[PDB]
């Protein structure tokens, strides 16, 4: 997260990081058995670990599981960078707690201008890196589908919206994919990708999730 | 547990720098640039004469917000340190006297022209070792159907090329 905030521990209870003996991604937990992330993030033998700050070193309330199933969306373009998200299922259930919490799901797209928090572990500098050792946050602005279009002609498909800053200096960065975008109290998008980390008019892009909702709850029912 | 690995079995990070180097220690050495034909400054992508050069820190970028560079994954290919004429020090390909060919850009290049590479893991010898495609954006899906390679000129300058049975064979050593 380039530009914001040290979040606070446990203060984002939803977010987790996908781990294969190392941070690699974020993602968000919508509930006890299931973690949403980026579908570029999949790997095999992924370990979700919940209730983190400090990802170096264990400090009382995390909670290693490995995953059970990992079900990338089955449009899924890595050229066009189309249909980012993954749905994990967790092999076994979370304990919900103050620390560890679910994010609802939107079951209505929200609009342009809404504020929205997105955090994450990725890197914080520019033209330059530094990666931090607890969970950064970052307050930004639902861009419009025009200035969205403008900033990345030909780039952007209607499952993805653009979100952070035109002005440029603040936005998500390398480390944050995966991560959560969470706007009125529901997870309206996911970190998926950018040109640069908070350059002048190319601000976040994000999976809109939205458009996933349906298949989101039909593929937890029956996996 | 993913793709791209340079020459130390470590993960390659997302707009980190690394020397593009041949798979067989002839041909070349690194990539670096080149002024060739008529052209007004080093506007050419070459692998250096010297077969000993690691030529020039190359950033590896991917448009997804990973550290890491997914898998499949399209990568733009730029000089961390551009030779200034250019506006600016990423990749793309040009129709030139030779056919397409890898070249640098006096005028700003759009996403769209820049991200028209991947690689490709070569198993053999198991040493990490990729062959570079090179992807055109056809409709709603790209098409990864060419490779990069080599096309030794008149003044031997060993241009990047857009061919079909000359694919070049790399390994990507962190700088
Ligand atoms: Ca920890």
């Amino acid at each position: 997260i380039v530009g914001g905030y040290t979040c606070g521990a446990n203060t984002v209870p939803y977010q987790v990081s996908l781990n294969s003996g190392y941070h690699f991604c974020g993602g968000s937990l919508i509930n006890s058995q299931w973690v949403v992330s980026a579908a570029h993030c999949y790997k095999s033998g992924i370990q979700v670990r919940l209730g983190e700050d400090n990802i170096n070193v264990v400090e009382g309330n995390e909670q290693f599981i490995s995953a059970s199933k990992s079900i990338v969306h089955p449009s899924y373009n890595s050229n066009t960078l189309n249909n980012d998200i993954m749905l994990i299922k967790l092999k076994s259930a979370a304990s919900l707690n103050s620390r560890v919490a679910s994010v609802s799901l939107p079951t209505s797209c929200a609009s342009a201008g809404t504020q929205c928090l997105i955090s994450g572990w990725g890197n914080t500098k520019s033209s330059g890196t530094s990666y931090p050792d607890v969970l950064k946050c970052l307050k930004a602005p639902i861009l419009s589908d025009s200035s969205c279009k403008s900033a990345y002609p030909g780039q952007i498909t209607s499952n993805m919206f653009c979100a952070g800053y035109l002005e440029g200096g603040k936005d998500s960065c390398q480390g944050d994919s995966g991560g959560p975008v969470v706007c009125a109290g529901k997870l309206q998008g996911i970190v998926s990708w950018g040109s640069g980390c908070a350059q002048k008019n190319k601000p976040g892009v994000y999976t809109k999730v939205c458009n996933y909702v349906s298949w989101i709850k039909q593929t937890i029912a029956s996996n | 547990d993913d793709d791209l690995v340079d020459a130390e079995g470590n993960l390659v990070e997302n707009g980190g720098t690394y020397y593009l180097l041949p798979h067989i220690w002839a041909h070349g050495g690194g990539i670096e640039t080149a002024k060739t034909g008529n052209e007004p400054c080093p506007l050419t992508v070459v692998r250096s004469p010297n077969e000993v050069s690691k030529g020039e820190p190359i950033r590896i970028s991917s448009q997804f917000r990973s550290l890491f560079i997914p898998r499949g994954s399209l990568v733009a290919l730029g000089f961390a340190n551009p030779p200034s004429c250019a506006a600016s020090p990423w990749w793309t390909v040009v129709d030139s006297p030779q056919g397409p060919a890898v070249k640098l850009s006096q005028q700003k290049l759009p996403e769209k022209d820049i991200l028209v590479f991947k690689f490709e893991k070569v198993s053999h010898s198991n040493i990490h070792v990729y062959k570079l495609l090179y992807c055109q954006h056809d409709e709603e899906d790209v098409k990864c159907d060419q490779y990069i390679g080599i096309h030794r000129d008149r003044n031997g300058n060993r241009r990047l090329v857009v061919t079909e049975e000359n694919p070049l064979e790399l390994v990507l050593l962190k700088a």
